[PDB]
RNA sequence: CGAUGUCGGCUCGUCGCAUCCUGGGGCUGAAGAAGGUCCCAAGGGUUGGGCUGUUCGCCCAUUAAAGCGGCACGCGAGCUG
RNA sequence: GAAUGCCGGCAUGAGUAACGAUAAAGAGGGUGAGAAUCCCUCUCGCCGUAAGCCCAAGGGUUCCUACGCAAUGGUCGUCAGCGUAGGGUUAGGCGGGACCUAAGGUGAAGCCGAAAGGCGUAGCCGAAGGGCAGCCGGUUAAUAUUCCGGCCCUUCCCGCAGGUGCGAUGGGGGGACGCUCUAGGCUAGGGGGACCGGAGCCAUGGACGAGCCCGGCCAGAAGCGCAGGGUGGGAGGUAGGCAAAUCCGCCUCCCAACAAGCUCUGCGUGGUGGGGAAGCCCGUACGGGUGACAACCCCCCGAAGCCAGGGAGCCAAGAAAAGCCUCUAAGCACAACCUGCGGGAACCCGUACCGCAAACCGACACAGGUGGGCGGGUGCAAGAGCACUCAGGCGCGCGGGAGAACCCUCGCCAAGGAACUCUGCAAGUUGGCCCCGUAACUUCGGGAGAAGGGGUGCUCCCUGGGGUGAUGAGCCCCGGGGAGCCGCAGUGAACAGGCUCUGGCGACUGUUUACCAAAAACACAGCUCUCUGCGAACUCGUAAGAGGAGGUAUAGGGAGCGACGCUUGCCCGGUGCCGGAAGGUCAAGGGGAGGGGUGCAAGCCCCGAACCGAAGCCCCGGUGAACGGCGGCCGUAACUAUAACGGUCCUAAGGUAGCGAAAUUCCUUGUCGGGUAAGUUCCGACCUGCACGAAAAGCGUAACGACCGGAGCGCUGUCUCGGCGAGGGACCCGGUGAAAUUGAACUGGCCGUGAAGAUGCGGCCUACCCGUGGCAGGACGAAAAGACCCCGUGGAGCUUUACUGCAGCC
RNA sequence: GAGCUAGCCCUGGCCAGGGUGAAGCUGGGGUGAGACCCAGUGGAGGCCCGAACCGGUGGGGGAUGCAAACCCCUCGGAUGA
RNA sequence: UGGUUCGUGGAGCCAUGGGGGAAUCUGGGCGGACCACCGCCUAAGGCUAAGUACUCCGGGUGACCGAUAGCGCACCAGUAC
RNA sequence: CGGUGAUUGGCGCAGCCUGGUAGCGCACUUCGUUCGGGACGAAGGGGUCGGAGGUUCGAAUCCUCUAUCACCGACCA
RNA sequence: CCGAGGGUAGGGCCCGUGACUGGGGCGAAGUCGUAACAAGGUAGCUGUACCGGAAGGUGCGGCUGGA
RNA sequence: UGGGAGAGGGUGGUGGAAUUCCCGGAGUAGCGGUGAAAUGCGCAGAUACCGGGAGGAACGCCGAUGGCGAAGGCAGCCACCUGGUCCACCCGUGACGCUGAGGCGCGAAAGCGUGGGGAGCAAACCGGAUUAGAUACCCGGGUAGUCCACGCCCUAAACG
């Protein structure tokens, strides 16, 4: 039956992408937490 | 004149569809439509503000002259009488001698090929616009402004009429279709005649889905709810309501007036509705 | 109570006897046939249905008889539900 | 040494269950160190509205090739979607962007907010929608509407040549639209052929035959031809399309009224370009040659696709902007635009491979899920159904034997037909089409497929209609009559209702607890009450703002009841709500009588009574489709019995109609009547209604129901009452090989005992050691720190005339 | 966090084949005119049978499963809420 | 109303949201209600190092650890998953 | 089996907590009216206050305990 | 082939019967009330609708079989 | 052909008196009601009076033993549409007539469905008096209904 992950690159980038963090003051702090941890990928990797 | 059905299925034994005999023109004027952005109940927050709205058929907004002093002195010929889906009422297409085309909302017994004119000059027969200070007392009337120069805001559903009952000062006294008596300023325009399609009352929708075609979703009784959701809900059985009956938000719904008391319009209202 | 799955039915039995029948007997207000009561006796047997979830019980048609209880009111790592 | 402790390691179950759809395999020959598993050939089986092709999403090297098998593959492996390496994705015309707008997002102007931020017109972004110029073949091991070949188009830019006032992001037209049913003509596609082109073949009794078998196409400018879509043409006047217009719109006489004419498609033909089986010979796995100088002809069926913006009907009344045409504005009129010709310029990204699946989402090469297109043939009335089968793809990545119990999935059965059981649960009977015929009841539609029947195949003879054809043959679709044939049986296989009587509930289609409840619950049309005069009420929000609504009392919100039929009685004392400029009460504020603290005093500073002080409460009325409520005890009538009647207490009034052992009845299996041989259920009544009752509706109601109850007919393995048979497991052999569990174990019975249910204590009895296939009585077996109960001054969810606050409103 | 799920908004697509045969028309009958009655045509419906598609009724299997909701038979809707 | 030790308390002082609303040395604030006396400051504009807090970074030291320890990582770790 | 209420003229009821009194309505009964009876009108009677015990000077009335009487509850398995 | 007749299935009519139920009639001299006949003490009757233990009352219109 | 009357029928329109309600002025301690009372209304300013406004129904005098219609029935006034009828002239047709089972249409009031309207009155209902009792008569309130449009219902002491 139909499971939860049904993938889409349009959905993934427009929701989780870099420019969609930097609208909101919350998601600007997400990248701040992820610079500071040392993340190799700040945003989820989409083609 | 309303049209009834044989019971060849269930829910055509009581189904009832209006008479479209006054309708001459079966596609609207292309320069006088614009698309109606459906809301679904939802406001600019995306939240439902009116429950149980949504669904149902698509609609192009027939843009209607309600403010009828643009064209004083300028008569007009009734081309056509049309369906509006946005309305109870039928609509009249007016070809003007000035060359413009407009929709007025069609009064009862207007027919097609009629010279019809706004103004103060403006003879008292059906379809014509005047200020209220020039219309004779006792005459029924519709499409009434409330304050002048502001747009026709009164007495424009189907079959409705207001009726002039007096003059007093710069204000005239109107009998509103609620039964309210009401001081309306004399320079408010108003369009003489009852509105009609007055058989709109007697349409019986027959089945559930005909409410869905108008965009009327199902309506849930709060007795069928849970007490998180409603004051009436709950109770291990059927319940007689607990309490004085009540909205989802708490306020009572048998009898409770909620007109704002200090509203300055109440100085203009003589007699509340019936 | 860091779990002993509960009523009834099905299947499978097994035991006790304070015995329903068959067997042996004493008394009888036991003429005979059929009964009543008590004693000895468990070796074996103790039907099929209508109603009800029913155990129980009330009926139907039979029977030699249509016995009472224990086994976690036997039996759900056997079934049903 | 213990914490169902943490981490790591290794054991037990155990060579145990399992090895992932019961679509199916066998042989021969190669390769190889090693073959059931790799390649080739033959035979067999499976899919074939797919398990076959093409897209899209998603995945991201999996594609091709050479060399390999440690690990991945539920076995093996020489193989691979795996390891190493090399190669492979070519566009002006396909898709997307230098085009457009939709929901929505952003957003100068502007509004709002303690900050962060929230709105928001224009504009911009935003696409499986609109717009736009490429069809068919051939090559690669791997790409092609991309490379090559042929034929054909689109933008720009520059030149000549010929026409016109050119000219905007501005005005107008168009783009531009629903659902259902459809006409004419085409096409895709398919069937037949005595005609044509073909390597070949007469087998086993017969046949050299109009025999069998294979194939008889594709694209293609202009110009024709055939269907079809769009549109009227001149003259004036003009105040509207936010400037101006010759345009558009509105009038007024004139010409057709038509597709006549203009364009624009589609389809045939078209210069010419290409393709071209079956069989045989082969060298590879994949392909090549010949067959061929191939033929490339004629009928018939014919679409849901095309002409397309076709037509008719209906209500629920069915996107926007750009491209395109036209009109003018400044500006420009040595420009600029239009047509034809010629030359030149045409950028960025994707393209491979999987794609109903071993490459996507499910930790797996997982029986699950995944949007669009093509989906051939025959027969069954039709069909995308069913059975078989072209093309094409497969035999599902463990096998070999055996022929136990037991399980699963099937097949059949004497006599009985529900005796089984909670219940005919399950399985069986019936089953499609044609034709007779069809009840109570009813809202006149239905009930209806009621029920119950008869026919169904094949051959021959006569005969009536259509469509294409020229009114005719042929080809296709429908019929009728007569005679006969065979079998147990003719929808001969597969797909394809069991029926009837009655009651409860809900009117009906529908919705729901994804993942134990699909129902009598929700919803529903419909009825009523109530609020709301528009900057409406209500809702979200601090606000701005927005929904309501670009709606206006025939409209919008809240509540209840839930089609329809006949109806909805009494109580307003308490609660709620509605209406009352009286009065009682009531805070800040006003007011200051009077008194106090200091000062030598002017002064400075405090309390403070009358009195004026809103809403609300008290009070006064109304209000039941508002919250709600709707009695008790005595006596009395020509037998008893009962009470039409009366007396009395109380209430705010004391349940009316209609139902009633009911989804409501404790006593209760109430008591009668029907069904039955027998009926705690069912049906019909009586009323003694613990504890029905009128919109939390009352009583009925045709039809409807995967709802619940009762009965009967048909039919049966449900049963008496079992028996046999089939296949997938179980059993044996070879390969791979878990799990929960586990204090350690050298783990018998009875009677006792022991924290009261003992393999382990006592007495006695029994008992050589170790396994295998089975059954479940015990190990208070396993699993989950009981989910029922109680405790904790534990926690949440809900309610109110509990307390205390807040929003909100006055 | 609405790539599952619930609702709504914008833009697209899908629903083989059969039945039943409403309104409305045409002709005839009828009447003063009607209402109305016959045929024929017509093709309506939260209509019927039933594949795709959407569901999940009853039973059997499955229960360290093919699967953390499955499989087989059976069944509901299938032009519409 | 907030701050202060100050929870309305005898509640001053310091900031304030709302209403009223002065003066310029004979002016004004304060010394814990208030008054008198006696004293102390000069609000409604602003700037001002040092002494103080911390350790992404470099260095030194340790009755700190020694691969289940020590930072989550001694090892290409905020990685694989 | 628990709880809290009632028993009073023939009948259905008030009377109490504020300890002394026992009353209303119907009924019964004598009279009056009408031809007779009923309604009316005038006059009258009517009590173990279920019974046992004490608290005091005194109980229907206050407190115990019996016997009937309706009435509520009997819950979680 | 037809065919007396038998069988299956479903309808139409009639008769007997049926727990219980409704009204009707006749009964002994029962209970409750006074509706109507006199202006029957509210003139009566009537079609209809509503209500009441009951005759009956009331609303609407009508009638003279009363003034 | 020419005259005449009439509440004959349908549609549209309009006028006045009066009842109720609202508003304003003024005004007091009672008004209604009965057989008598009471319920009830009323110092929260009623009855009574004046002025203004809204709405519904019926149209006084004319008017009666009148007229019209087939019956039910029909009443302010105006117009339109329309039926029946009476007289005269003796012109035309020329026996065309009478009745009429069915059928068809009309058919007071009450009642029903849908929508509207609702001043007065008033079944049901609620009070207050009468009475032994009152589900009635009397009094005070009061819902359907009475009114309109459409469609039903088809009755009567529809009687002369
Ligand atoms: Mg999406
Ligand atoms: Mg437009
Ligand atoms: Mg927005
Ligand atoms: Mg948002
Ligand atoms: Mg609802
Ligand atoms: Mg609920
Ligand atoms: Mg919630
Ligand atoms: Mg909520
Ligand atoms: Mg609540
Ligand atoms: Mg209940
Ligand atoms: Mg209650
Ligand atoms: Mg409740
Ligand atoms: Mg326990
Ligand atoms: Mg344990
Ligand atoms: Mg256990
Ligand atoms: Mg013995
Ligand atoms: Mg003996
Ligand atoms: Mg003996
Ligand atoms: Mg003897
Ligand atoms: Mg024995
Ligand atoms: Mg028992
Ligand atoms: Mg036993
Ligand atoms: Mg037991
Ligand atoms: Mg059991
Ligand atoms: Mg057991
Ligand atoms: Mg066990
Ligand atoms: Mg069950
Ligand atoms: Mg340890
Ligand atoms: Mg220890
Ligand atoms: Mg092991
Ligand atoms: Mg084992
Ligand atoms: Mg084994
Ligand atoms: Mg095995
Ligand atoms: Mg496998
Ligand atoms: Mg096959
Ligand atoms: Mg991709
Ligand atoms: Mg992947
Ligand atoms: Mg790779
Ligand atoms: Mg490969
Ligand atoms: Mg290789
Ligand atoms: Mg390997
Ligand atoms: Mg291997
Ligand atoms: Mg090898
Ligand atoms: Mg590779
Ligand atoms: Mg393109
Ligand atoms: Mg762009
Ligand atoms: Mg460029
Ligand atoms: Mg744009
Ligand atoms: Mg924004
Ligand atoms: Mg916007
Ligand atoms: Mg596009
Ligand atoms: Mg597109
Ligand atoms: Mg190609
Ligand atoms: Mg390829
Ligand atoms: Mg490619
Ligand atoms: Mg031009
Ligand atoms: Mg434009
Ligand atoms: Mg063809
Ligand atoms: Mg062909
Ligand atoms: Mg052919
Ligand atoms: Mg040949
Ligand atoms: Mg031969
Ligand atoms: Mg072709
Ligand atoms: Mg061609
Ligand atoms: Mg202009
Ligand atoms: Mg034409
Ligand atoms: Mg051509
Ligand atoms: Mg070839
Ligand atoms: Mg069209
Ligand atoms: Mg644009
Ligand atoms: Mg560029
Ligand atoms: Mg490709
Ligand atoms: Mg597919
Ligand atoms: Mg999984
Ligand atoms: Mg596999
Ligand atoms: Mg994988
Ligand atoms: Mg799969
Ligand atoms: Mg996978
Ligand atoms: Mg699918
Ligand atoms: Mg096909
Ligand atoms: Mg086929
Ligand atoms: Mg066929
Ligand atoms: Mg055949
Ligand atoms: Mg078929
Ligand atoms: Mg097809
Ligand atoms: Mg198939
Ligand atoms: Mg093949
Ligand atoms: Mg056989
Ligand atoms: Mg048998
Ligand atoms: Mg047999
Ligand atoms: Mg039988
Ligand atoms: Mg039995
Ligand atoms: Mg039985
Ligand atoms: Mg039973
Ligand atoms: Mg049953
Ligand atoms: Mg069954
Ligand atoms: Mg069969
Ligand atoms: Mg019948
Ligand atoms: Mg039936
Ligand atoms: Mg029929
Ligand atoms: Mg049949
Ligand atoms: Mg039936
Ligand atoms: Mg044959
Ligand atoms: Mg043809
Ligand atoms: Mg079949
Ligand atoms: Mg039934
Ligand atoms: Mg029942
Ligand atoms: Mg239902
Ligand atoms: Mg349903
Ligand atoms: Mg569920
Ligand atoms: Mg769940
Ligand atoms: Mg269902
Ligand atoms: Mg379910
Ligand atoms: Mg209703
Ligand atoms: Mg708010
Ligand atoms: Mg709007
Ligand atoms: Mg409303
Ligand atoms: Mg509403
Ligand atoms: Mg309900
Ligand atoms: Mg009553
Ligand atoms: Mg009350
Ligand atoms: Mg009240
Ligand atoms: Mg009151
Ligand atoms: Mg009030
Ligand atoms: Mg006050
Ligand atoms: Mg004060
Ligand atoms: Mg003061
Ligand atoms: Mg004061
Ligand atoms: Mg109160
Ligand atoms: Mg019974
Ligand atoms: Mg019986
Ligand atoms: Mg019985
Ligand atoms: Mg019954
Ligand atoms: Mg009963
Ligand atoms: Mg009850
Ligand atoms: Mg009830
Ligand atoms: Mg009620
Ligand atoms: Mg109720
Ligand atoms: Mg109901
Ligand atoms: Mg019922
Ligand atoms: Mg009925
Ligand atoms: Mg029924
Ligand atoms: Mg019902
Ligand atoms: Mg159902
Ligand atoms: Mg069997
Ligand atoms: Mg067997
Ligand atoms: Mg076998
Ligand atoms: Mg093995
Ligand atoms: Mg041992
Ligand atoms: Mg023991
Ligand atoms: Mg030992
Ligand atoms: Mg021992
Ligand atoms: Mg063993
Ligand atoms: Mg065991
Ligand atoms: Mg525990
Ligand atoms: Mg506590
Ligand atoms: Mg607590
Ligand atoms: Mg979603
Ligand atoms: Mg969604
Ligand atoms: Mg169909
Ligand atoms: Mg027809
Ligand atoms: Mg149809
Ligand atoms: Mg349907
Ligand atoms: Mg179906
Ligand atoms: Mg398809
Ligand atoms: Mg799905
Ligand atoms: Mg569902
Ligand atoms: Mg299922
Ligand atoms: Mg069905
Ligand atoms: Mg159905
Ligand atoms: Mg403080
Ligand atoms: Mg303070
Ligand atoms: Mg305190
Ligand atoms: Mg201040
Ligand atoms: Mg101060
Ligand atoms: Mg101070
Ligand atoms: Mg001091
Ligand atoms: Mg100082
Ligand atoms: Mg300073
Ligand atoms: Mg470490
Ligand atoms: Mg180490
Ligand atoms: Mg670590
Ligand atoms: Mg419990
Ligand atoms: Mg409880
Ligand atoms: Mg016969
Ligand atoms: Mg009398
Ligand atoms: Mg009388
Ligand atoms: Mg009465
Ligand atoms: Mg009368
Ligand atoms: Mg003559
Ligand atoms: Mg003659
Ligand atoms: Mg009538
Ligand atoms: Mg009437
Ligand atoms: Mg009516
Ligand atoms: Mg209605
Ligand atoms: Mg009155
Ligand atoms: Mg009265
Ligand atoms: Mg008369």
């Amino acid at each position: 039956m139909k499971r939860t992950w049904q993938p889409n690159r349009r959905k993934r980038a427009k929701t989780h992408g870099f420019r969609a963090r930097m609208r909101t003051p919350g998601g600007r702090k997400v990248l701040k937490r992820r610079r500071q941890k040392g993340r190799w990928r700040l945003t989820p990797a989409v083609r | 004149a309303v049209k009834k059905f044989k019971p060849y299925t269930p829910s055509r034994r009581f189904m009832t569809v209006a008479d479209f005999s006054e309708i001459t023109k079966t596609e609207p004027e292309k320069s006088l439509v614009k698309p109606l952005k459906k809301t679904g109940g939802r406001n600019n927050q995306g939240r439902i503000t009116v429950r149980f709205r949504g669904g149902g058929h698509k609609r192009l907004y027939r843009i209607i002259d309600f403010k009828r002093w643009d064209k004083v002195g300028i008569p007009a010929k009734v081309a056509a009488i049309e369906y509006d889906p946005n309305r109870s009422a039928r609509i009249a297409l007016l070809h003007y001698v000035d060359g413009e085309k407009r929709y007025i909302i069609a009064p009862d017994g207007l027919q097609v090929g009629q010279q019809v004119v706004a103004g103060p000059d403006a003879p008292i027969q059906v379809g014509n616009a005047l200020p209220l200070r020039f219309i004779p007392v006792g005459t029924v009337v519709h499409a009434v402004e409330l304050e002048p120069k502001k747009g026709a805001k009164l007495a424009r559903a189907a079959g409705t009429s207001a009726q002039i009952q007096g003059r007093e000062g710069d204000y005239v006294i109107l009998r509103l279709p609620s039964g309210e008596l009401r001081k309306v300023h004399g320079e408010c325009y108003a369009t003489v005649g009852a509105v009609g399609n007055a058989d709109h009352k007697n349409i019986v929708l027959g089945k559930a889905g005909r409410s869905r075609w108008l965009g009327r979703r199902p309506h849930v009784r709060g007795a069928a709810m849970n007490p998180v959701d409603h004051p009436h809900g709950g109770g291990e059985g059927r319940a007689p309501r607990g309490r004085p009956p009540a909205s989802p938000w708490g306020w009572q719904t048998k009898g409770l007036k909620t007109r704002k008391r200090r509203k300055p319009s109440s100085r203009f209202i003589i007699a509340r509705r019936k």
